[PDB]
């Protein structure tokens, strides 16, 4: 528990150079897939003036 | 890997401040790794001791080696007190090692000195280049400032507080350790020996 | 509320402890050679 405490607060003993994870990958995250898919959705999406 | 250490350790929250995780894991490596050389040393100072008693029984004690059975109950007796007391010595090494790790001194003047030298280190290099030939190009407010490259600038600062933890930590053993050892593995053992052998 | 590497790894490591009775006996018996 107290480990798993410390990588939600980034304070991890061991880091994973392979990739990224922990509190790291959750921000990337938050950051460029929510911008990304803010953008990509069309405020009118789908219209027909017929 | 040192950029991939600080970003792991920036969390949730943006990269805005240099981690404390990624320095504190460095450290701690760099002095697990010097304990090789403390057991390098015990083993050196164990084998010179034996050479030296060799030597004292061959030479220094010949009346010594007119009675064979005593100079081998000698021999055994010296060779077993330095088995029962290199294990004192280890463990005693290993606890002057543990109590700096557990006690992290952040007040002492060194670390201040080297944050403040670092701190003063960007204002010396604007002034160096705010004072050299300076001017088509007559604008004010200078672009030299910039604003990358705060990710190498924050690589080079927790590599020189690393060294500069590490040259005081080795500072410190080689300070300390020669006084344990000569308390313990060779006083103690000196006094010792007589009583054991009466 | 809920809740072999090893064990042969620690096994040998305990088995490797032999070599410290080994050389107490070879010493028991060099001991006991030198009074003949």
């Amino acid at each position: 528990a107290t480990e798993y405490c410390n990588t939600i607060e980034g304070t991890a003993k061991y880091i994973e150079t392979s990739e990224l994870c922990g509190g790291a990958r959750i921000c990337y995250i938050f950051h460029e897939t929510f911008g990304r898919t803010l953008e990509s959705v069309d405020p009118l999406g789908g219209l027909n003036t017929i | 890997d040192i950029l991939t250490a600080i970003r792991n350790a920036t969390g949730p929250r943006p990269a805005l401040f240099v981690p404390e995780v990624s320095f504190e894991l460095l450290v701690k490596r760099q002095i697990k790794r010097l304990e090789e050389p403390s057991l390098r040393c015990v083993e050196l100072v164990h084998e010179e001791m034996q050479r030296i008693i060799q030597h004292c029984s061959n030479y220094s004690t010949q009346e010594l080696l007119r009675f064979p059975k005593l100079h081998d109950a000698i021999v055994e007796v010296v060779t077993c007190l330095l088995r029962k007391r290199l294990p004192v010595t280890n463990e005693m090494v290993h606890n002057l090692v543990a109590i700096e790790l557990a006690y992290i001194n952040t007040k002492h003047p060194d670390f201040a000195d080297a944050c403040g030298l670092m701190n003063n280190n960007i204002e010396e290099q604007r002034r160096n280049r705010l004072a050299r030939e300076l001017p088509l190009l007559d604008v004010p407010v200078p672009v030299a400032r910039k604003l990358s490259a705060r990710e190498q600038r924050d690589c080079e600062v927790i590599e020189r507080l690393i060294k500069s933890y590490f040259l005081i930590v080795r500072k410190n053993i080689q300070d300390s350790v020669p006084k344990a050892v000569m308390h313990f593995l060779v006083n103690h053992v000196k006094d010792t020996l007589q009583s054991e052998l009466v | 509320g809920q809740l072999e590497d090893m064990a042969q790894r620690r096994k040998e490591a305990a088995d490797m402890l032999k070599a410290l009775q080994g050389a107490s006996q070879i010493i028991a018996e060099i001991r006991e050679t030198h009074l003949w």
